[PDB]
């Protein structure tokens, strides 16, 4: 709930103990957290507002020429000169033109030629420095229990609803422990400033459009700049970026602006991410946190109610959430009070065993009215199986075919690992991690390889990762040495990156 | 601006959708199939200097890729 | 007379029939010029006033920091501007500092700090331009006759003395014609533009001195200029070359300008004449023409007339002029006027025969009053000989003795055609020619390998030519091959070049 | 505190079991001493006052010919002589010229002349004498403690200030003790004598400019020269240096002065350091003791004291200070008085192992109002570890990523003890050197190197070390003979040693 | 006058910047490309020169080098 | 205006005497003589390079002259 219709959820289970697990909330997808006797809580990091960002070098990419005038002297007569070559708004270029009798002069040669052209930029777009110490991240949590289908996007109040809270994580008070009421107390423990590299990265703003620029690639564009702290008419450091003074075969020196560059840097913007901004505060929709989930105060809320007694009722026929967990909503009808849904999986009616798991863990209906709608969430096997919800003779089954296998599970897992592994790298070892001599060791084997991978190569794009991932591939297949594995260790760590995206 | 640099070659990596990506797959191939398209001349002399180099009919292949990947973004 | 104590006078004689002889009239140098039955002329360039010098960049050197500024900026928190770094009079450099919160930041790292100090030029040198169209090389004649010893240097009074007379070579009009009274008329075929490659030199000013820069080397220095065109406040171009900025360690960098550049320039000019100016026209005091001298129109004065009585008395002993020539002032007592002395060299007094030739062909006394003081010249031959001066018993006879020898004087022409032949060069080969077959195939082989020196070493010093030609010495000693020649051939080339200094 | 925002600061730790530990303050960098369970001090040399300096020779720069005259002499009739030739505050130099008949003279011949130019120095450079008995080395303290960030640069009050003193170091009492209470007495026993070799460096003073001037290089330079303070007119010793006497072709002896050598010292002060001068005194702003640093009356402060029991908060959010380093500043509020500040790193939260060590020994609140500031210093992990500033559960922690490695951090010390060898070379073995046969022996084999290398190459600029180490490396790739580890440990020495400046 | 000693040959070897720090490192450096620039014909001399005073192809290089190192300052 | 140029590379070739000839003799003598005179273990350092330069007899004593005449001069 919260995260159950979300094609990117994960399963988190099996702790320290019971007491920890280490997460990677990623900002895209969702977290899914389940332990022994304990509710399911369900984990989603929803918005990263970088606040109070100070602005750094503004370009301009529309620029203008205003009016403009040129001077020239004859052959060895010195160098030309106009007296608005010593105003700094204005562009300017020297060059030797051909000078001769025809031309007023009285030496054939190369004549100097000046020319100027005040530089006036109409359209300027502003890159902000993002500090790590100024990253809110807004993690919304939703526990499995007395909720219905229409609590899962909703979120009109969460202050009060007790299933529901949201924690803000700043740096400098980065852990929060949750207050879900009867259900104990999510203990967050997140690792804010180690979250999208933010003390290399931008916040671009191109006519109310922003980007998440990285600081290399801003500090390479070639358009007319001033500096952030300048606040009047600005000085344009790199006018002549814009503008082109190309001669003719005679006197004229013809200066020409080139047209705007808005467009021709979203073509050159081909990596970076979208941003938004709700006032002076960058809204990111990408990035992941970095979380520790100390569960042992979140306790399981309605473990001494009594069962449901009678007439549950299906509405909402269950569905596969793209994962092999079925939603079931049940309507159930008596005023027994907050009792205890009795749902299970079962092969067979002659003995109901519970054969499958379940995720939401102590399922209860709370509301004391009639009609109570209650959703559930189920992890049933792999093949035909009963949804028996009830207990009696008005127990509601429903047949449900869980189509897969568990080497299909397997290697959906291990897609699912690698894609994870792709996009985080080291921090993809302490998604699930509870701490470990291998947990902690394959990282700092990947954390060496990680830093000799973004910096060798480190900065090829798609294409050219497959370029010389082939390459790689040819060098893989022949010239037979010891280094035969490094050739093709290099090869899945090249072409793969780059196909899972 | 005359040389913007890409940003495709510090793309943050982020579970989401960069500014283009759905461009990014079919940016620089367009290129190298639209350029080869206009002149295609230019494989009579790539597949001369290639065979002129290298001379293992697998290192001659490679540079036949490779100076038919120089040739229209000319770098 | 005008050339006859000069060290530098030269002694230039036959000619195309009597029609013409080629000089190349060399600046500190002095041509003397006989003929078959043609009056001896001395010619001598005295000035070189170049007209309309437009003026070219402008360098300082002694500079002036006014009111200075200086802007810091936070790490990662922009970069620093002043508001009068829009200003193009200041000078500005920006540099890293440390940054932290000692220093009332809050973040830290290496900031970013700005310092502009307001640049003015208290003191400038300015260079002026040169063109070959505005020469005026002035020759001033003085012809050997009836002239005594005040009238060697003494210029007060030319246009109407009839044996001196100025001339005055601009390239407008380069041949020109002196009339001389009697003597007919000197006839100059000058070639002005080809003299000292005025195209390639300017003119510095710097505190009232002035000097003959080349082209190359003005264009070369490393000062703070303004374009020359420039008649306002000079914007000054290149103003980074006075100052210097230097950050201590912290959040402060100094400012400072470097020092008169006036002894530091005049320490590296050395190589440059320097020349006068006598309003805008700038009087050099060096340099060569290239003078034919059209002698069909010069005639002799008194060819007519009858010679002296008798009564020549000295008013000066004779003196021997540096070259060997002996310079006799007489003074004749009596009222023949326009008469000829009879004067001669004799050996052998008694047969009273002439043994070595006048330099002054025809003296003539011209006043007919009774004592006009009148100066002759004579060349004696080696050895002992008499200085006849007279007709009759009244004769004045003088034992001279010539100390010297014939190889001598030709070892003592040797070096004076070698020292000529390193001033000018190619020049050199038409000194005292008249259209040959070899004097114009003997400078067309020299010309070839000038042009193949002054662009293959052309640019060294006084000193490393003694130090590449010692080093082609040990090329010439040894490397036994057909180009010992060719290390051998640029020994004597270099090394001669690099002392007859 | 003072140190912990600059660049060049230094961590001085491991003592001779608590003793001592000789350090070298460098006069640009700082120095954090701290031991076992002694207060961390920050140590800085911050001014050096050179006083009373007696000078030796003072050149002269600008000079100005006074009214001057000549004489010249007829060829064999005498040599010519100026009553003021003899006078030594004139410039007189003789020479041969030109003398014949047109000249007055009666003789011809090679005349002698005399010019004389009276010399009058208008300004010049003074090089004062620095006695080595005259070093003042202010020696700034500030100790780690109750200390808030407005308390760094903050010098307003030091004597009454309880944390911060000055050391002022004069070799007439070479070891100092500064009374910080409560903290005990840092003692220092400092080598003012073997600083920056002032037996060879001079004080230049040139139009209110100053420098440190070497030795050598001051008595070479080509300039008019006295003796002391004459601040009458001098004599002035070799005053050809800035006069000229050029002649012409004639009795012309022309004398004309170079200009300001103003800047042309200024660029040939190409390595000479920039001093200042409040006074009498001379301010250098560079150099570097030597001090041994007695710490066995230096105790540490509040260590009986209690633990905090409430309400931090931070104010001014943590940042990392060029080094690693963790600067926190903390608001206590609470009324508790002197009490002592339970401060660590952890990286887990069950178990808040101390995994990072502290930089601020004993971290102390004193005053016992409501809102006391104080600042600390930590010294993280590499990874990832919160700041844990708290005991109880109104402790407030704080994310730290602190990017780095032990392996890099081991090579930034590398090149940290490599550029401090290249600056002080013999001293640089005795920077946290608590005495041994290693960091003895290796001094004496260093001080071996140190003058077989300022002897033998010792006098090479920046150019040329390259431009020899580059001779050198070429050499080390060839001759293969046991003579090779002289030609490649003079390849790092002479190429570091003038590429990490 | 004009042989004034450059005090480049004891510069102090402090933790601070020098006098000139800053024009110390493009100092020669501009004086021999400035100096080849205007003088293009002796890099050729030298290397006529350098090519005939050597005997291996590594000495001559050092010679082409040398001799268009004294001939920019004239030693 | 650390590097002005020499300007007695173009030396105005005349008979009048130039701007500083007089003071152009010795001019580049003693700025050798004075690095020498100061910095004097530097010939052991020179002799030391060019032994191990020198193939023949006479070209290392070349190379001893053209490392103690850039040395003094640093270009």
């Amino acid at each position: 709930i919260r995260c159950i219709g979300v094609s990117n959820r994960d399963f988190v289970e099996g702790m320290s103990g019971g007491t920890w697990v280490d997460v990677v909330l990623e900002h895209g997808g969702c977290v899914t957290v389940m332990a022994q006797d304990k509710p399911t809580v369900d984990i989603e990091l929803v918005t990263t507002t970088v606040s109070n960002m100070a602005e750094v070098r503004s370009y301009c990419y529309e620029a203008s020429i205003s009016d403009m005038a040129s001077d020239s002297r004859c052959p060895t007569q010195g160098e030309a000169y106009l007296d608005k070559q010593s105003d700094t708004q204005y562009v300017c270029k020297r060059t030797l033109v051909d000078r001769g009798w025809g031309n007023g002069c009285g030496l054939f040669g190369k004549g100097s030629l000046v020319t100027c052209a005040k530089f006036a930029c109409s359209k300027k777009m502003t890159g902000k420095s993002i500090q790590p110490e100024n990253l809110e991240y807004r993690i919304m949590l939703s526990v499995h229990g007395s909720q219905h289908s229409g609590m899962i996007v909703n979120d009109t109040g969460h202050e009060t609803d007790e299933n529901r809270a949201k924690v803000e994580i700043t740096p400098n008070s980065p852990r929060a422990e949750a207050t879900l009421g009867g259900f104990g107390s999510l203990g967050l423990d997140c690792e804010p400033r180690t979250g999208l590299d933010f003390s290399d990265l931008y916040y671009l703003t191109m006519n109310n459009k922003h980007w998440l620029v990285h600081k290399e690639w801003f500090h390479d564009i070639p358009l007319p700049w001033h500096a952030g702290a300048d606040t009047g008419t600005p000085h344009w450091n790199n006018k002549e970026a814009l503008v082109e003074f190309k001669d003719a075969h005679a006197k004229r020196q013809t200066v020409v602006v080139l047209g705007s560059q808005e467009g021709a840097v979203h073509t050159a913007l081909a990596g970076a991410l979208e941003a938004e901004m709700d006032g002076a505060k960058g809204r990111l929709s990408s990035g992941h946190l970095k979380c520790r989930l100390k569960m042992d105060k979140l306790r399981l809320k309605g473990v001494s109610y009594s069962l449901c007694t009678a007439a549950f009722t299906f509405t909402k026929i269950p569905a596969e959430t793209l994962h092999g967990t079925v939603t079931v909503e049940v309507q159930y009808a008596g005023t027994d009070g907050p009792c205890k849904v009795p749902a299970q999986m079962a092969v067979d009616m002659q003995t109901l065993t519970p054969v499958g798991r379940l995720i939401t863990a102590n399922p209860v209906i709370t509301e004391s009215t009639e009609n109570s709608k209650m959703m559930l969430e189920l992890d049933p096997p792999f093949g035909d199986s009963y949804i028996v919800i009830g207990v009696g003779e008005k127990k509601i089954t429903h047949h449900w075919h869980r189509s897969g296998s568990t080497i299909g599970k397997a290697f959906e897992a291990t897609v699912r690992g690698a894609k994870r592994m792709a996009v985080l790298g080291d921090t993809a070892w302490d998604f699930g991690s509870v701490g470990g001599a291998l947990n902690s060791l394959g990282k700092g084997i990947h954390q060496i390889f990680g830093a000799a991978f973004k910096s060798l190569f480190g900065g090829m794009s798609w294409f050219s990762q497959i370029l010389i991932g082939t390459l790689l591939m040819w060098l893989g297949l022949n010239t037979k040495n010891g280094s035969i594995s490094l050739m093709c260790l290099a090869l899945g760590g090249v072409l793969i990156f780059l196909s899972t995206a | 601006a005359v040389t913007l640099p890409s940003h495709s070659t510090r793309k943050l990596q982020t579970r989401s959708q960069t500014w283009l990506e759905s461009r990014e797959y079919t940016k620089h191939l367009i290129r190298v199939e639209n350029w080869i398209f206009r002149n295609p001349g230019f494989a009579l002399a790539a597949a001369a200097i290639a065979w002129l180099l290298g001379s293992s009919t697998s290192q001659k292949v490679i540079y036949l890729v490779m100076i038919l990947l120089i040739a229209p973004a000319y770098s």
